[PDB]
Formats: structure tokens, C-alpha cells, sequence
């Protein structure tokens, strides 16, 4: 396996270069990314398989997810605890070429538009999902989730009378207009960007009540997702229909990463609290919850703290993946 | 206060045979030990009281300067 | 502040995934419109004798949170639902195969015990039985008819009276298949433990007839297609027609109305019994809790007598009940005995997940047949199909 450590730092999100088949970037935090500064990484794996870092950038709160621009090779977005987004260009030091400043708290998630390849999204403990343009200051768009049965018990005063936390939206790779994402609340929703605020949105829920922390579109299927939660269970939906694949107890304690490979339409990946990473079959793509395994494939167990992050290998053979943990390790290994 | 009750309580909760292993040598946990305990405390930094120092990263300000649109 | 705040929601991922039911006492969940408070009161008995805590909890959309929790081990020890979602629960293997005994199961109705057995197995305990009966007006109509094909008739003396005989819900099947299954409709066929979902019974000669009566009320102006839910329930409680078609769920409504009202059986068609569906609310037990013994105790010994089930009851009632017993007391209130009847008569609700292929395909049929847009034949032929595609 091929590794790199960042050294008091811990690895919040990593994604592989879509421009450069050897380079990716960690998104990172000092004390466990409770504390202190924030850290990107950009990475290269040479010839040997050596992982060198090319440069890096201090931020001053943690770093809690990183997403490359689709349409820059030379540009990285990181989403910061102090509810800012900052956009680099690597080949500066230290310093950002743009900060994105509207969220109210900490935002845990940031993704490019895979489609338009223009534009980004952002999601906050502030229960708000953003839509940007890295050309403009302002927020084109924001979206709150919503479900309605969450909606209907709520108190209309609940605000005033003394007695939430979207934690990834992901655009489709497929409809340009369609957002996805989980909440603390246990419910995933899904947004048509087309429609208006107040009927703009379908909720679902997802992980029994517990939270969410988890979503990912299928790369191949448009209208497949995976989520992940505090349950421990990995399911599988259709949204044109919702769950047509359930994989109980998937981690022994909660998942904070699925993410569906690149190569195949029917194989993901989840991290977990419990310190593994785990690749799977789809098997309805019969269920998993049948199979004598569960249609578990490979658990890598290297890392000694929780992974919260976990990238598949575009280029190369497939099968590669990058992960990164609170043990401020990174890792480059095969899943298969 | 706060801080060292939320840290009790995941002392008392989470302390598979390999992941309860790997959960009693925790760096994390260790350091849940030590705020419970009242050693280590909020000085953007950590700091131990027993060892009179730093837990950590230290904490470098980083100013909100951005560059200036000078490269394509 | 910013430290504590993040480390919180750490914690809370932590303590939430790790955790599993807690052995020695236990949590019931229960849906808000049910009487858990008064479940809570017996709760509270059975601490008092045992020493066994019991936590009542009726969280939003339990029955879906459930079937997603129960794998992990955490959750409720007993569930209470409609036995119809219990199926998928024992399907997934999440409920406990109960043990009664055969002297306890005789006081019990023997039909209940059969809303809740999957796949050869007992796997809950029925506490409730709820099915539509027939709603009358006893100032326009102390003595209602038996029959459906009195109705025309007596239709024909309320129109010169400025009344109307009957207006129920004619836009969703579980209103109208009590008449389309009289003569012989079904929805699956069920032989030895399990329905079949290639026998259907939609496009048979007695659902024929039966929908056949109804669209000829229509034609004959007896009913309007439109006559959806709240169409019928303002009617009825504002006293402009005779009869409407109802569950104990709309009582509470009529009380407040002062409309001077009966509940009696359903009117038979072609001698035949109309055939309502029928819900029966059912208590299982976890197959992940490790206080089987302890539920078994509660619901057996408490909460299913006399003095469990009147808890319950005068909190909010519970309708009919599966508890011989009780229910004769009950039963006194000829609402109660009328449902109990209608149930008698009518079938279990399959508890099976091609139901919803059935509701939707009948939904059309029956809408389509009433409004004039196909033929009674044409419309059920599709339905059939449409089901057993
Ligand atoms: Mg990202
Ligand atoms: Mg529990
Ligand atoms: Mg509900
Ligand atoms: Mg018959
Ligand atoms: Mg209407
Ligand atoms: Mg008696």
C-alpha cells in the first residue's frame, strides 16, 4: 500500500485530480478537526509509488471537505469550519484566489457540477445547501431540506419557544438539475433545481430516525442512490420509485462515506467509524441482506482512527482507491 | 465543563474484537481520557496541565488575503 | 463553543451507532393516535410488580423507522401496528416468533390469530379489530335495510323527500370492495400459510356483480361518481342523506354533529354478506430484544385483560377488541358489536407487498367504471391484468 502522513493533521475528505491521473488532495484538521487550523494537501504519486507532497495551504479553521473544478486543473474548493468556502489555485502559496462567505456555521460537504462542469455546491450544520458560480461572490441559489413529516411536527414557533445538520449534497451526474443530499434528521432529499422554494423538493427517510451522514449518486444507474448513516446500514434506492437494496450492519458503528466506483455500475465503497473501509456489490443490480456475506467484497483495515474519507481512482487499474483518517494517514490501495 | 462532559460520555460509551482494539488504543481516545480527566483543556490549541505545554497543533493565524486575479 | 459543539455531534455519531437495546426493561412503540398513555398506566403496573421499567414512545413514522432500526439491535422490544406491515417485518425475519399457549390463544377470536401468522409462525398479538360498518340516520331511517337492492327504492322516498339514501367514499376501493368481494370478488387467493399472487380475483363473475350493482346506483342517480370522502362525511353529519359507509375512525365526527345515529351490519348482496377489510392493530416483539420473556409477561398478563385493555381504551378507544372478554363487554355498545360483526364477516387484509398493485389497479377500475370512461367488464379485465402482469 502506498501512504503519506500528514503530521498532526486529520483527514476529512480526499479526492483524485480529474485532470492528473497522479494527483489528489486531503482536506484536513488539527485535533481531529475540533480545533485549530485547517490543511490542504495536494499530493503526487510518482513512478515508484511514492506519495509527495507538491504544496500545501494553511487555512485558519479545519478543513472539513475539498471538491477540484471540473472546468480548472489547477483549482480546488475546500469547505472550512467557519462556514466559508475557499477556492486555490495551486500553483499559488499560501493564500486562496477566492473565499465564499454566506454559510452560518461549519460546512461539512462541497462538490463541483459534474455536468456543466461550471458550477458548485456547498452544505452546513446551518441546515442550508448552496449553490455557487466561482466567478461570483453570491450564492446563485440555496436550498433547505424539508420533509414533510418533519415539516408537520415541528411547532411554526419552534424557534421562539426553548424545549438541521445536512452533512453531503451531491449534483447527478447524470441530470444537471438534480441535487441530492442527507441530514441529521435521518432524511435524504432531493431537489429539481427547476421548481420553486416550498415545491422544489422529495424527502425520504433513509437511516431510522438517526442521522444521515452520507449520499452518492450511482455513476452508471440515473436514478440509483446509495446512503449511508448512524445505523450502521448502507441502502440502495431508485427514486423514480424505495429501497431496493439494504446492506444491515454494513460497519459496526457509523458510516460517514459511501461513494460508487467509477468503473462498475453495481460495486461502492463505505468508511466507517469503526476504522475500516469496505467495498461491496450491488447485488439487486436478489438482495444483500440474503447472501451469506452480505455482497461484501474487500475490508481494508489499516487506518487506527475513524476514515472519513474515500475517493475512487479515476485513471489506471480499476479498483484503486484513496482513503484518509483521524490517524492523519493517507492511503493508496487496491480494492478490486 | 462542558467540553470534559461530552468527552466523559464518550469515555463511558466506546471503550467486533479488532475494532474494540483498535478503539482502546485511540489516539482520539486517549485524548477523550485526558479532557475528561481535567488534564488536557482549551487553551485554538489544547494544552496539559501535567506537562505545562501544548497537546497538538499549535495554531498559526491565517489572514483572510486573497490573491489578486493575476493568473489565467 | 466551537470545540464542544463539534466534539457533541462526534459523541452523538458514537453513542447512537454503538447503542442496543437496554436488557432489563422495556420500550414500546406505539402511533400517536392510539391510547399510550393509557398503555403507559399499565407500563407503570407491571413496574410496580415486577420491577421492570416500561417506556412508552410514539415517535413519527415508526412503522418505517422499524423495519430500518431492528437489524442493529436497538430500538423497541414490542412494535405496535396494523398486522397488514407485520408481513415484510417477518419476511425481513425482525419479529419474534410469540409462544401462547393454546388455553391463552382460546381467549382470543380465532380469526385474529390468523391476521398475524407468517410463513407457519405466530409472530404478534392481537389487540385490536377495526372494519367499515354500515352508518345510519335514525330519524330518517330507524329501521335500515338489509339489503343493497333496497336501496334504489328507498332512494326513490328520500329524493321526494329532499333527502338521499346512501353517500360514501366512491373514489377509494377499501370504501367500495366490501360490495365488489360479496358475491366473490378477492383480492390474492390464500392457501397453506401464504397468498398467492398469481390467483387474483378481480375480473371474477362476483366482483363483476358486485361492481355491476354499484355502477348501475349511478346510472340510476342513486349515487354521484364524484362522492369522495369528506363529500359523504359532511352529508351524512349535516343530515341530508340516510346512510354513508364508515369506520370507528369517523364516530368522534358524527357525536359532534348531533346527528341522532346507528352503526349496524352492512347490507348483504345477493344474499351474501358484504365483505369489509379488516385491520387488525398487533403487538410484536423484536427479534433482536433480549427481554422476550419480559414482553411475553407484559402482553399476555397485563396488557391483554380485562384491566389492560380498558387502560388503553378509556385513554382513547380502542374500537373493537381480539379479547373475548372484553370485547363482550364492549359489545354492549351496539357500534362495537357491529363492527366486531363486519369483521366476522369480512376477510383479513393480506399482508403482503403486491397489495398496494392491487389498490392502485382497483382504484382505476372501480373510478373509471363509475365515471362512464369503460365498461364494468373493460375496466376490471385491466385491473386483473394490470395485477397479474
Ligand atoms: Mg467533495
Ligand atoms: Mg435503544
Ligand atoms: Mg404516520
Ligand atoms: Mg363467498
Ligand atoms: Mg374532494
Ligand atoms: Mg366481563
Amino acid at each position: 500500500m502506498l501512504r503519506y502522513h500528514m503530521q498532526g493533521f486529520s483527514g476529512y475528505g480526499v479526492q483524485y485530480s480529474p485532470f492528473f491521473d497522479n494527483r489528489l488532495a486531503v482536506a484536513a484538521g488539527s485535533n481531529f478537526g475540533l480545533v485549530g487550523n485547517g490543511k490542504l494537501f495536494i499530493l503526487e504519486i510518482d513512478r515508484s509509488g511514492r506519495i509527495v507532497e507538491v504544496n500545501s495551504f494553511l487555512t485558519q479553521d479545519c478543513l472539513f471537505d475539498l471538491a477540484w473544478n471540473e472546468s480548472h486543473e489547477n483549482q480546488v474548493l475546500v469547505a472550512q469550519g467557519d462556514g466559508t468556502l475557499r477556492l486555490f489555485d495551486t500553483t499559488f502559496k499560501e493564500f486562496p484566489i477566492a473565499i465564499f462567505k454566506e454559510h452560518e456555521r461549519e460546512v461539512f460537504s462541497c462538490n463541483w457540477n459534474l455536468v456543466n462542469r461550471q458550477n458548485f455546491l456547498s452544505s452546513s450544520w446551518d441546515g442550508s445547501i448552496k449553490i455557487w458560480s466561482p466567478l461570483r461572490k453570491q450564492s446563485l441559489m440555496t436550498l433547505t431540506p424539508r420533509p414533510l413529516e418533519i415539516t408537520k411536527m415541528v411547532d411554526p414557533l419552534n424557534a421562539i419557544i426553548l424545549k438541521n445538520c445536512v452533512y453531503q449534497a451531491q449534483f447527478s451526474p447524470h441530470d444537471q438539475n438534480l441535487v441530492l443530499s442527507c441530514s441529521g434528521n435521518s432524511y435524504a432529499s432531493l431537489f429539481d433545481i427547476r421548481l420553486p422554494s416550498g415545491k422544489n423538493q422529495n424527502n425520504f427517510l433513509v437511516h431510522s430516525g438517526l442521522e444521515a451522514l452520507t449520499c452518492d449518486f450511482n455513476k452508471y444507474r440515473p436514478y440509483v442512490v446509495a446512503t449511508g448513516g448512524v445505523d450502521n446500514a448502507i441502502r440502495i434506492w431508485d427514486i423514480r420509485m424505495s429501497c431496493i437494496n439494504e446492506i444491515p450492519n454494513a460497519h459496526g458503528l457509523a458510516i460517514r462515506k459511501v461513494t460508487w466506483s467509477p468503473h462498475h455500475s453495481n460495486i461502492l465503497m463505505s468508511a466507517s467509524y469503526d476504522m475500516t473501509c469496505r467495498i461491496w456489490r450491488d447485488l439487486s443490480n436478489k438482495t444483500n441482506s440474503t447472501d451469506a456475506t452480505k455482497g461484501s467484497i474487500f475490508n481494508f483495515t489499516q487506518h487506527s482512527e475513524f476514515v472519513f474519507g474515500a475517493d475512487w481512482s479515476l485513471w489506471g487499474k480499476p479498483g484503486y482507491v484513496a482513503s484518509t483518517a483521524w490517524d492523519g494517514n493517507l492511503f493508496v490501495w487496491n480494492g478490486l | 465543563s462542558e467540553l470534559q462532559r461530552i468527552a466523559t460520555d464518550i469515555v463511558k460509551c466506546c471503550t467486533s474484537s479488532s475494532v474494540e482494539s483498535k478503539l482502546s488504543e485511540s489516539k482520539f481516545i486517549q485524548l477523550m481520557r485526558n479532557i475528561s480527566s481535567g488534564d488536557v483543556t482549551l487553551k485554538s490549541e489544547l494544552f496539559s496541565s501535567n506537562n505545562g505545554e501544548l497537546v497538538g497543533n499549535r495554531h498559526i493565524f491565517v489572514k483572510d488575503e486573497i490573491h489578486k486575479d493575476i493568473l489565467d | 463553543g466551537s470545540m464542544s459543539q463539534r466534539l457533541q455531534s462526534i459523541k452523538d455519531h458514537l453513542v447512537e451507532s454503538r447503542s442496543k437495546i437496554e436488557e432489563g426493561k422495556l420500550v414500546i412503540w406505539i402511533n400517536g393516535d392510539k391510547g399510550y398513555n393509557g398503555l403507559a398506566e399499565v407500563g407503570k403496573k407491571f413496574e410496580k410488580d415486577t420491577g421492570i421499567k416500561v417506556t412508552v414512545e410514539h415517535p413519527d413514522k415508526l412503522e418505517e423507522k422499524f423495519p430500518q432500526v431492528a437489524a442493529t439491535g436497538d430500538g423497541p422490544d414490542i412494535i405496535f401496528w396494523a398486522h397488514d406491515r407485520f408481513g415484510g417485518y417477518a419476511q425481513s425475519g425482525l419479529l419474534a416468533e410469540i409462544t401462547p399457549d393454546k388455553a391463552f390463544q382460546d381467549k382470543l377470536y380465532p380469526f385474529t390469530w390468523d391476521a398475524v401468522r407468517y410463513n407457519g409462525k405466530l409472530i404478534a398479538y392481537p389487540i385490536a379489530v377495526e372494519a367499515l360498518s354500515l352508518i345510519y340516520n335514525k330519524d330518517l331511517l330507524p329501521n335500515p335495510p338489509k339489503t343493497w337492492e333496497e336501496i334504489p327504492a328507498l332512494d326513490k322516498e328520500l329524493k321526494a323527500k329532499g333527502k338521499s339514501a346512501l353517500m360514501f367514499n366512491l373514489q377509494e376501493p377499501y370504501f367500495t370492495w366490501p360490495l365488489i368481494a360479496a358475491d366473490g370478488g378477492y383480492a390474492f387467493k390464500y392457501e397453506n400459510g401464504k397468498y398467492d399472487i398469481k390467483d387474483v380475483g378481480v375480473d371474477n363473475a362476483g366482483a363483476k356483480a358486485g361492481l355491476t350493482f354499484l355502477v348501475d346506483l349511478i346510472k340510476n342517480k342513486h349515487m354521484n361518481a364524484d362522492t369522495d370522502y369528506s363529500i359523504a362525511e359532511a352529508a351524512f353529519n349535516k343530515g341530508e342523506t340516510a346512510m354513508t359507509i364508515n369506520g370507528p375512525w369517523a364516530w368522534s365526527n358524527i357525536d359532534t354533529s348531533k346527528v341522532n345515529y346507528g352503526v349496524t351490519v352492512l347490507p348483504t348482496f345477493k344474499g351474501q354478506p358484504s365483505k369489509p377489510f379488516v385491520g387488525v392493530l398487533s403487538a410484536g416483539i423484536n427479534a433482536a430484544s433480549p427481554n422476550k420473556e419480559l414482553a411475553k409477561e407484559f402482553l399476555e398478563n397485563y396488557l391483554l385483560t380485562d384491566e389492560g385493555l380498558e387502560a388503553v381504551n378509556k385513554d382513547k378507544p380502542l374500537g373493537a377488541v381480539a379479547l373475548k372478554s372484553y370485547e363482550e363487554e364492549l359489545a354492549k355498545d351496539p357500534r362495537i358489536a357491529a363492527t366486531m360483526e363486519n369483521a366476522q364477516k369480512g376477510e383479513i387484509m393480506p399482508n403482503i407487498p403486491q397489495m398496494s398493485a392491487f389498490w392502485y389497479a382497483v382504484r382505476t377500475a372501480v373510478i373509471n367504471a363509475a365515471s362512464g370512461r369503460q365498461t364494468v367488464d373493460e375496466a376490471l379485465k385491466d385491473a386483473q391484468t394490470r395485477i397479474t402482469k
